[PDB]
RNA sequence: AGUCGCCGUGCCUACCAUGGUGACCACGGGUGACGGGGAAUCAGGGUUCGAUUCCGGAGAGGGAGCCUGAGAAACGGCUACCACAUCCAAGGAAGGCAGCAGGCGCGCAAAUUACCCACUCCCGACCCGGGGAGGUAGUGACGAAAAAUAACAAUACAGGACUCUUUCGAGGCCCUGUAAUUGGAAUGAGUCCACUUUAAAUCCUUUAACGAGGAUCCAUUGGAGGGCAAGUCUGGUGCCAGCAGCCGCGGUAAUUCCAGCUCCAAUAGCGUAUAUUAAAGUUGCUGCAGUUAAAAAGCUCGUAGUUGGAUCUUGGGAGCGGG
């Protein structure tokens, strides 16, 4: 059973510290092997060159082609892969554009039907591609 | 990788329809009471059938 | 460094079910009676008065006969006499438990003045008082929010600068007046 | 504030309310003019017609 | 026992002794470590942040040594080495914005080379001089408080509550809405006199002359299968384009795609990403679990640790006050 004397704190107090560790969240927030390891120096968004532009194939039930590229960061160096969400949007990039990517909303986790990808396109040459989307703007030719 | 030619099908073969003008709609407070003496007391039909705002038929 | 105060709070919360069809009549349905223009304004009352509600709960975890009791008790009660919420005949702290959003909503202005007759479908009464057409003893007041005391209500009219109030008349009527002595006429 | 002679008025009074009234003047060199001068004046040393020149 | 030190002390020097710390976690290493008063969340207990206007400490490119002085190992004081860097007549000389503005780079990411010593206070030989300390305007949807974008009365009836009516229907107490802006009233936003405020100016407030017909002085951001409040409407597409936090939608009749009407929620604000709290009684002191779902060492002894049986002056009274 359980301890529960009137001078027992050390014991406690200890076991509830070595104990700790085998939950998921606090072992990889408090330890850096996720963090060192994460593409982001613990941040949200992030600017990178464009080098490719590849269609990337989803899961079994669904059939389909997500338009996906691959893009180097200008900070670390390291290479990503990143996801353009709307109709008809990848023609709206050019080679070596100047992107600003963030998370899509699970925290280092895949999302939906694409295989391994958690980054999705938000700025294109700083005129904010859903604003141009819709008409409101235009690209700075 | 795959076929990337076929972009923006749908959003660019579907026609171009326009819109309209019918008014602009009360803003701020008006509104509001637009929306009480609609619903809480208009014209109080007893039996709705548990019928919605929108329910086109 | 610098002189400045940095001092400053909200007025507000927001609930935690957002959907939930049983309180939003309710919300909608103070707002049409008493003649708002948000939910917002209904949420400052319920945060002044769960807080009423909150040290009243305290008091009476305190036990009886402790002079912080008698002293804050005894002050709060006071106030809402003084208002014109809580009325005399009974003044024992328990009683406020018992205390709705509606009081403090018949209590404002714009509820007054309409209830005084004077203000002819509320909506009426909010655009007057800021029109600037109102007083209170000696001041002309520009808001509804303004809670009235019991002390001054018996001195509200309009103000007299105002063409309803023994006045000069308005813009509109100045200029047609002018048609029937040298423009049309 | 009121007081008993003209004379004390300028024995103890602030200026900026004098010269409201057409009492009291002041002078003006934008006080950055000034000290910028005064951070000259510095490097040449003691000779007195010259720095009454002030270069 | 003495030297040095403003003074006490292995702080230092000589001669002796062999001691000091440790499982109640020393020692060593890491810190996205300046500390605290405090900030967010919060039934009760807790979890996380705290460079940041107050107090204390440290530093002035990295290192070391000093003069003056009551007080400094000063840096808007000196001298050297290192790294950098400006003049140059080629002999030599001058340097330290983590002070106010400004610039380059850096990056997801952060304002004007502006005016004044008028307030607050400091310094000096001083009622008189100086102060990018400090005040004051400028950029400013980090954030917090109040509050506009219409109100009214006739014209009609979809109709309703009621007087009357075997039905319609007459009084309309009373209500709503759509069209006629039918109708005149009231206001400020916005121009621009004047005063006041101000060191001098601006803003607020006060006040003359102008200033609204609702095609205009035009309220957005997100959504409509469920969770979750709101369309089995219309056209196009055909496991393609695409949506979708999760379940899932699309393979010619799509409630989910591309569009139009219609509706829903918050409202001058609303979405998106990432940390961080509650939900989490899914880290459990308050308060989990351990036959089969993850889980009790093969069995026994055993030091530190934690926890430990019963028992020693009770009444009866006395001065009192109530039912
Ligand atoms: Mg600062
Ligand atoms: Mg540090
Ligand atoms: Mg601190
Ligand atoms: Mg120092
Ligand atoms: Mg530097
Ligand atoms: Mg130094
Ligand atoms: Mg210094
Ligand atoms: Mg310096
Ligand atoms: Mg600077
Ligand atoms: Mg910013
Ligand atoms: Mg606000
Ligand atoms: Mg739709
Ligand atoms: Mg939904
Ligand atoms: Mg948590
Ligand atoms: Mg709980
Ligand atoms: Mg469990
Ligand atoms: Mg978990
Ligand atoms: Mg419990
Ligand atoms: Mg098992
Ligand atoms: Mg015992």
């Amino acid at each position: 059973g359980k301890c529960r004397g009137l001078r027992t704190a050390r014991k406690l107090r200890s076991h509830r510290r070595d104990q700790k560790w085998h939950d998921k969240q606090y072992k990889k927030a408090h330890l850096g092997t996720a963090l060192k390891a994460n593409p982001f120096g613990g941040a949200s968004h992030a600017k990178g060159i464009v080098l490719e532009k590849v269609g990337v194939e989803a899961k079994q039930p669904n059939s389909a082609i997500r338009k996906c590229v691959r893009v180097q960061l200008i900070k670390n160096g390291k290479k990503i892969t990143a996801f353009v969400p709307n109709d008809g949007c990848l023609n709206f990039i050019e080679e070596n554009d100047e992107v600003l990517v963030a998370g899509f909303g699970r925290k280092g986790h895949a999302v939906g039907d694409i295989p391994g990808v958690r980054f999705k396109v938000v700025k294109v040459a700083n005129v904010s591609l859903l604003a141009l989307y819709k008409g409101k703007k235009e690209r700075p030719r | 990788h795959g076929s990337l030619a076929r972009v923006g099908k749908v959003r660019g073969q579907t026609l171009k329809v326009a819109k309209q003008e019918k008014k602009k709609k009360r803003t701020g407070r008006a509104k509001r009471r637009m929306q009480y003496n609609r619903r809480f007391v208009n014209v109080v039909p007893t039996f709705g059938k548990k019928k919605g705002p929108n329910a086109n038929s | 460094p610098v002189a400045r105060s940095w001092v400053c709070r909200k007025t507000y919360v927001t609930p935690r079910r957002p959907f939930e069809k049983s309180r939003l009549d309710q919300e909608l349905k103070l707002i049409g009676e008493y003649g708002l223009r948000n939910k917002r304004e209904v949420w400052r009352v319920k945060f002044t008065l769960a807080k009423i509600r909150k040290a009243a709960r305290e008091l009476l975890t305190l036990d009886e006969k402790d002079p912080r009791r008698l002293f804050e008790g005894n002050a709060l009660l006071r106030r809402l006499v003084r208002i014109g919420v809580l009325d005399e005949g009974k003044m024992k702290l328990d009683y406020i438990l018992g205390l709705k959003i509606e009081d403090f909503l018949e209590r404002r202005l714009q509820t007054q003045v309409f209830k005084l007759g004077l203000a002819k479908s509320i909506h009426h009464a909010r655009v007057l008082i800021r029109q600037r057409h109102i007083r209170v003893r000696k001041q002309v007041v520009n808001i509804p929010s303004f809670i009235v005391r019991l002390d001054s209500q018996k001195h509200i009219d309009f103000s007299l600068r105002s063409p309803y109030g023994g006045g000069r008349p308005g813009r509109v009527k100045r200029k047609n007046a002018k048609k029937g002595q040298g423009g049309a006429g | 504030m009121i007081y008993d002679s003209l004379d004390y008025a300028k024995k103890n009074e602030p200026k900026h309310r004098l010269a409201r009234h057409g009492l009291y003047e002041k002078k003006k060199t934008s006080r950055k003019q000034r000290k910028e001068r005064k951070n000259r004046m510095k490097k040449v040393r003691g000779t007195a017609k010259a720095n009454v020149g002030a270069g």
